[PDB]
């Protein structure tokens, strides 16, 4: 059971989904989203063509 | 960004001497499906 939860929904291309990990670099992880170091959560992604 | 690359069996090593390594230039130029670093972290490549 969790005391607080957040969502953080967006849309990127399929080659950039790897950049939504904590210690990643790239166009998205540098200028767009930037997950933290001590994340404590799950990352969910799915094709939506 | 070259016309032809080498074959996997003739893989053509080349060296990169004095220059500044700024991977930012390729952000809209190319999209990388794999980028995995060993012995170094990708967030420290700017400070090395
Ligand atoms: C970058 O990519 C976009 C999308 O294709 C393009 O419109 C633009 O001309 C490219 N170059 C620069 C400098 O933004
Ligand atoms: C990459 O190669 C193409 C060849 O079609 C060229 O037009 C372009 O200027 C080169 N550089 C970049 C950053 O796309």
């Amino acid at each position: 059971c969790f005391t607080n939860v957040y969502a953080d929904s967006f849309v990127i291309t399929g080659d950039e989904v790897r950049q939504i990990a904590p210690g990643q670099t790239g166009k998205i992880a540098d200028y767009n989203y930037k997950l933290p170091d001590d994340f404590t959560g799950c990352v969910i992604a799915w094709n939506s063509k | 960004n070259a016309t032809t690359f080498a074959s996997v069996y003739a893989w053509n090593r080349k060296r990169i001497s004095n220059c500044v390594a700024d991977y930012s230039v390729l952000y809209n130029s190319t999209s990388f499906s794999t980028f995995k670093c060993y012995g170094v972290s990708p967030t420290k490549l700017n400070d090395l």
